[PDB]
């Protein structure tokens, strides 16, 4: 099981850290997977079907190893699929992380935005963390907008091709963290300056290599251009704090979250909304 | 929980656009939301007092609104009300914001608005402005407002985004049509039965532009709109349908008198009605063709010898429609699709034949050309050509064509060389095929050819003396055209010198045979009587002749030694006695003879002949000493008889062009059908000759008979080509 | 200033193409008199085509469309004239 | 192009009106019949929501970092009620 | 980025910006133009420091830090500022204080 597989992780080093430790049990194996099987996230196989390719198993362990994922930073997926590792990174981040994905099959997305309502509408991990749901758009990975900011923290979902390399390297802030099966050879790149980068490897790994665009004549290139960022309204940043005071209180006392934010003095929509995100 | 007590009173502030405070606009912000949020149905109650709150004064608004008696004042009345109305609308949705543009109080007013003031009210609103378009229909210049506003109110109604057509087109546009419809209906009989087709025509016309005129005017044209197309199919069929089969009474009556400008109204009208266009095209075609046939067939037999009169006859019948169509129907392509086939159909009934006759009238040192500059007579010819554009049966013209052209080049009787030569552009310009139109300039290159052989020939041999010796050496097509090769003695002067030609011709130019027609060849010979000298310019026969008399003029000589003297033969040796004692307007007679004839026919064997003593030029009734006469004339051109072997030559083109058609067919078509091949020979005729499928048939059936075309053997209506 | 010869002496005549004048190829009579290809291969009525070449038109008046020859010589036909 | 904001206690803060007009309800007010006296807002929410409107205005550009906004317990719940009110 | 500054007077307060590079008499005109309000026996002070009449550089106290959109810095303005109302709120029983 999900338990079982961690502490194999765990065992293998594959886990090590407490921050991963969390994450990779708030979110059970198979949860993202297809219909149909529901059986085999929990083994270190070929998880390519249709046109999903998820690895939560070792191979995402040993990606979620290699980024370090401290709260606040922002994190970019190329390729991110079905979102299953889009959901655990939003799990450590924290509110004020900048989460977005890019993905090439509009049906595949609409399969994602259903996954993570199920996900918060049915699991248990959800109100144990400020989680940080992840946003998405459709597109090449080759062909993002030109003026974008940066981004803290780049991770390539598939096989790089080394003749688009500095294609990505211009993206990452100063001082980021770049993972990427480039040749299908997993790898850590770091922008130690304005115009210098240094690397190093970690695993030989397996994927497949993305597909480059072919469109021509046409705004495609370099076009695509990742959600805007925004800040956010009030409502939200007020139900984050009240949210923490109670989870500190409830800290102190264990030395259920349902139960006290239904008594607080408020309409029952802002007892629904406000903190209970409609449960 | 009972915050319905300063509501109240603000919102029936709000409607009627009474002062408002601002702190009041401000207070209404909050104690809305209040409600909404401290309670579990202030939802579903705040819109229910609204509605009530609205429709009381919706109510007192129809009380007031149908207080007045007056038209004007009623329009003006729902006008004005709805105007507050829609100012307000956009004013009371702010508040009340998220109880469910696309706001909840907006969709509530316009739906109450319409179930509770228009449809009670409607059933006036739009009637009493469709009385005042019928008062403008009579004089009455209404102010066009009263109207406008209804329509900018109903269009409005219409909330609903998926379907906004419903209020304005439903409960405005039927009663437009409607009324539109009643006054045309009810006024066309005061002058259905009042005035004449052309005046009914020019009200009909001027009443359907006024009605466009409102049309655009009052009926909304935002876009998908097709307001104009119905108001216009109305006003058109209660005004101009209703009298077409009265309007085309006069169309033969128009197109008999030429009266071109009436055809204008007909054929304007008549345009617009799908089905009353044929009427006039068959009026125009049928009465082109009887005006042409009733006269046209009686002349193409009563004629005879006549071309000059039929051919421009023709021209004046094509010059007159023509005029006709292009004027009375702006050369519309279906009117000239019209004149065409109704020309075809006079100019195909059998063969124009004359016109080419014509041409030769036109070539030809004859009266007519002797009257005409060469530009004129291209001039003409361009009528000739104009005319052959037209006709079915082309290929009739060259027989007639060639022969003409060929007796004027090789007779040297042509009126101008340069006329003669500008006949290649006008056959170019017919469209014939090159191989005839460059026998022209190879006939020329042939006389050319035999100037300078005869030059060659007078250098050298110098009997009749060289300077004075023409011979033609000229193409074998250009003399042996006939069997009646007949030869005649000939004066000493020319058997001297034959034999020294036939042998220059043989040896200094080998290949070369000539060959002698003396029946073409003439000559002038000088002779006395007792009363004054003269020169006769005769054929060759009548030189003989004249040359068995030059030695004993006052003898008597019978017919039988006259004929064994030429070695001529009956008809010749009659010809000639004939043109030599009874020339046609001759003052005086070449030989005399004793017995009385009618004709030549009445020549005996026996009887005698003797040269006139008194014969000589006369000239203002004086007899000369001297002087030429030429009595040559028409004996050495051709009689009726040419058009009886033409005509029947035309007879052999009819079938061999034809064949030669259906040939053409299967060098393009391997293998096809009868029906293939006869509706081929529909568009492959019209270059040769069309004849009947009475002759096509029985020409197909020799073609195959004579085994130049193949026929599938399980299948006899299947025709084959090989090779 | 020629006076009483016949100074406009029309002398017709015609020609027709040869190798010499002292044969004949498609008859058997003197050169200068008409054709005998008419009689002894079967009058002769000679006509002339673009090929500077003389023909007979005994029946091609009606059957040249299939018989659009010159049986005077070796070559076919072009058609000038179709009249008289 | 000074629209003043006073709350309910006599009390007054001064905000242009590009900076004030990014919530529906302002632009209501004063979209039908400055100042804008708030009834039901205290005047300590009403400088804080000021903030949060300037603070909001500077970042809208912001290129990837965020920034913390805090907000005490003491009027955070006024702040949550106050804040739908406006949006 | 510019910098969120708060000015208080009695019962009327202001937001307002500059740059580090400003003097003081920038904010005197800033706000005299605002409220209209000509110097009758009034000036700008620091945390309630004179500043004497103002047209001055070296004395900015109000660096970039200290005057941020999340925080204002303050300015203090015969001076009276009315607090506001401070917060009629209770741990509320679910704040365990």
């Amino acid at each position: 099981d999900n338990d079982d597989l961690i502490d194999n992780l765990k065992e293998a080093q594959y886990i090590r850290t407490e921050r991963v430790e969390q994450a990779f049990r708030a979110i059970d194996r198979g949860d993202y997977y297809l219909e149909g099987y529901r059986d085999n996230a929990y083994k270190d196989l070929a998880w390519k079907h249709g046109n999903i390719h998820l690895s939560a198993p070792c191979i995402y362990s040993e990606v979620m190893e290699a980024l370090k994922l401290q709260p606040g930073l922002s994190f970019l997926n190329l390729g991110s699929g079905t979102g299953y590792l889009s959901t655990m990174v939003g799990l450590i981040l924290g509110p004020f992380g900048i989460n977005h994905g890019i993905e090439l099959h509009s049906d595949v997305v609409e399969y994602a935005k259903e996954k993570l309502e199920s996900f918060i509408k049915n699991s248990d991990s959800f109100d144990k963390f400020e989680f940080c749901e992840p946003a998405f758009v459709v597109g090449n990975c080759l062909q993002i907008a030109s003026d974008s900011h940066q981004y803290d923290r780049i991770y390539c979902g598939a096989g790089v091709q080394k003749d688009h390399e500095n294609y990505m390297k211009i993206l990452l802030k100063v001082g980021g963290i770049l993972v990427m099966p480039i040749e299908d050879q997993l790898t850590q790149i770091m922008r130690t300056g304005q115009n210098t980068w240094e690397s190093k490897n970690i695993l030989a790994v397996s994927f497949a290599p993305l597909v480059q665009p072919s469109k021509n004549d046409n705004g495609k290139p370099d076009s695509v251009g990742l959600p805007p960022c925004a800040v956010r309204n009030l409502q939200d940043l007020a139900r984050i704090y009240i949210r923490r005071t109670l989870r500190n209180f409830i800290n102190d006392e264990m030395q259920q979250n349902l139960l006290r934010e239904k008594i607080m003095k408020l309409p029952l929509p802002e007892s629904l909304k406000a903190y209970l995100t409609y449960f | 929980e009972d915050k319905w007590d300063f509501m109240r009173p603000i919102v029936l502030k709000l409607l009627r656009q009474e002062s408002v405070t601002k702190q009041q606009w401000f207070d209404l912000f909050s104690d809305v939301h209040a409600v909404c949020l401290w309670d579990d149905k202030g939802p579903a109650k705040i819109h229910q007092a609204l509605k009530e709150d609205i429709l009381e004064f919706i109510k007192q608004a129809q009380a007031r609104v149908l207080s007045h008696q007056d038209d004007t004042a009623l329009l003006k009345a729902y006008i004005v009300e709805w105007r507050k109305f829609f100012t307000q609308c956009d004013i009371l949705p702010k508040p009340f914001c998220q109880l469910e543009e696309d706001s909840i109080v907006r969709k509530l007013m316009l739906d109450t608005w319409n179930e509770s003031i228009f449809s009670n009210i409607k059933n006036r609103l739009q009637d009493s402005a469709m009385k005042l378009v019928h008062a403008e229909r009579l004089g009455e210049a209404f102010d066009s407002q009263l109207v406008i506003g209804v329509r900018e109110s109903y269009v409005n109604l219409c909330s609903n985004p998926e379907d906004k057509l419903q209020i304005y087109r439903d409960n405005f546009e039927k009663a437009y049509l409607d009324s539109t419809e009643r006054f045309y209906r009810t006024q066309a009989p005061s002058y259905l039965q009042q005035n004449g087709v052309q005046n009914y025509m020019k009200y009909a016309d001027a009443k359907l532009k006024e009605e466009e005129k409102r049309a655009l005017r009052y009926l909304e044209t935002r876009r998908e709109c097709n307001s104009v197309e119905a108001l216009m199919e109305c006003c058109v069929n209660a005004l101009v349908t209703s009298f077409k089969e009265t309007i085309l009474a006069e169309c033969q009556g128009m197109i008999k008198r030429n009266e071109t400008e009436k055809l204008h109204l007909m054929f304007s009208l008549m345009d617009k009605v799908p089905n009353g266009i044929e009427p006039m095209l068959k009026d125009l075609e049928e009465h082109i063709i009887s005006a042409g046939l009733a006269d046209m067939v009686a002349a193409a037999e009563t004629i005879t010898t006549d071309s000059e009169k039929y051919v421009e006859q023709l021209l004046t019948l094509f010059n007159r429609f023509s005029k006709l169509v292009k004027e009375a129907f702006q050369d519309d392509p279906r009117f000239l699709t019209a004149r065409d086939k109704a020309y075809k159909a006079v100019v195909n009934d059998k063969c124009p034949e004359l016109l080419a006759n014509y041409c030769d009238m036109l070539l030809r040192k004859t009266p007519l050309s002797k009257k005409l500059t060469s530009e004129e007579i291209e001039a003409k010819l361009k009528e000739v050509l104009l005319v052959l554009k037209y006709v079915q049966n082309k290929d009739v013209f060259m027989r007639y064509h060639k022969a003409h052209l060929t007796r004027r080049l090789i007779l040297d009787i042509s009126a101008d060389s340069e006329i003669e030569e500008n006949m290649v552009e006008w056959l170019r310009e017919v469209g014939m095929p090159a191989d005839y139109v460059n026998k022209l300039a190879r006939m020329f290159q042939d006389i050319k050819v035999s100037e300078d052989l005869n030059q060659a020939f007078k250098e050298m041999h110098k009997a009749l003396p060289a300077d004075s010796v023409n011979i033609k050496i000229l193409n074998a097509g250009a003399w042996s055209r006939s069997s009646e090769k007949v030869f005649v003695s000939l004066p000493t002067e020319l058997e001297d010198l034959i034999p020294e030609v036939e042998e220059f011709y043989k040896k200094n130019h080998y290949g070369r045979k000539l060959h002698w027609h003396h029946l073409m060849s003439n000559g002038i010979i000088t002779f006395k009587n007792e009363v004054g000298q003269y020169d006769l310019e005769v054929t060759t026969f009548q030189l003989a002749v004249l040359f068995a008399w030059n030695q004993r003029p006052r003898e008597k000589i019978s017919f039988e030694n006259v004929k064994l003297a030429t070695e001529l033969p009956d008809a010749e040796l009659r010809r000639t006695l004939w043109s030599l004692v009874a020339f046609p307007k001759l003052k005086r007679q070449v030989l005399l003879y004793e017995p009385q004839v009618n004709s030549p026919k009445d020549f005996t064997e026996g009887t005698l002949f003797s040269v006139n003593q008194e014969f000589s030029l006369i000239k203002n009734a004086k007899v000369q000493k001297r002087g030429k006469i030429n009595l040559i004339g028409r004996l050495q051109l051709t009689t009726e008889r040419m058009r009886e072997e033409e005509n029947e030559g035309i007879v052999q083109l009819r079938i061999l062009r034809t064949q030669e058609a259906i040939i053409q067919i299967m060098k393009m078509r391997k293998k096809i059908s009868n029906a293939q091949l006869q509706t081929e020979l529909v568009e492959i005729l019209k270059n040769m000759f069309l004849p009947q499928k009475k002759m096509i048939k029985e020409q197909i059936e020799w073609l195959i008979e004579h085994k130049y075309i193949l026929r599938d053997e399980s299948d006899i209506n299947t025709f084959i080509y090989m090779a | 200033d020629k006076m009483f010869s016949l100074k406009k002496w029309n002398a017709v005549a015609m020609w027709s193409w040869d190798v010499e004048c002292d044969t004949c190829a498609i008859c058997r009579v003197q050169v200068m008199d008409a054709c005998l290809r008419c009689q002894a291969e079967n009058d002769c009525v000679v006509v002339w085509g673009e090929c500077n070449h003389s023909f007979h038109n005994c029946c091609m008046s009606l059957w040249v469309k299939q018989n659009n020859r010159c049986p005077l010589c070796q070559q076919d036909w072009v058609v000038q004239r179709i009249g008289k | 192009m000074y629209v003043k904001l006073i709350s309910s206690d006599g009390h007054e803060f001064i905000v242009k009106r590009e900076h004030a007009l990014t919530s529906g309800t302002i632009k209501a007010m004063l979209s039908g019949p400055n100042e804008v006296n708030f009834r039901e807002i205290p005047s300590h929410v009403l400088s804080k929501v000021c903030m949060y409107f300037t603070y909001k205005v500077r970042y809208t550009n912001s290129s990837t970092e965020i920034p913390e906004f805090p907000i005490a317990p003491e009027i955070a719940l006024e702040l949550l009620m106050a804040a739908n009110f406006l949006d | 980025m510019d910098v969120f500054l708060m000015i208080r007077r009695h019962k009327t307060t202001i937001f307002t910006d500059a740059k580090e590079s400003s003097t003081v008499f920038e904010l005197k005109r800033i706000v005299e133009g605002i409220l209209k309000r000509p110097p009758d026996e009034q000036r700008l002070y620091k945390d309630d420091q004179l500043l004497d009449d103002g047209k001055t550089l070296g004395e900015c106290g109000f660096t970039s830090q200290t005057a941020r959109p999340q925080a204002p810095a303050t300015v203090g303005l015969a001076l009276c500022i009315e607090p506001f109302s401070s917060p009629p709120e209770l741990p509320d029983v679910m704040k365990p204080q």
